[PDB]
This record gives C-alpha cells, structure tokens and sequence, in this order.
C-alpha cells in the first residue's frame, strides 16, 4: 500500500498505518 | 517534501517512515 501515488488523505493514511505509535508529521508545503 | 516525492512521484515504505516521530 506504499508503494504508489499516494496524495490527500491516502498520504496521510499511509503514514499512519506505517509510522504507529510513534506518530509523524504531515507538511505537504515543505 | 513529501508531496513530490509521495504523491507526484511513486512513494516508498523508505521515505515514508523519513516522517514517523
């Protein structure tokens, strides 16, 4: 499910299953 | 940042977790 365009909330999706209990962090303008 | 190298290129379990806390 990584390994794809990946834009919007399927962005942020995929970090969250990927990064867990750890979080991360979205910054679309950096 | 993420967008380019995620949303308008094929993204990456590799790049991904460059993000995770």
């Amino acid at each position: 499910f990584v390994n794809q365009h990946l834009c919007g909330s399927h962005l942020v999706e995929a970090l969250y299953l990927v990064c867990g209990e750890r979080g991360f962090f979205y910054t679309p303008k950096a | 940042g993420i967008v380019e190298q995620c949303c308008t290129s094929i993204c990456s379990l590799y790049q991904l977790e460059n993000y995770c806390n």
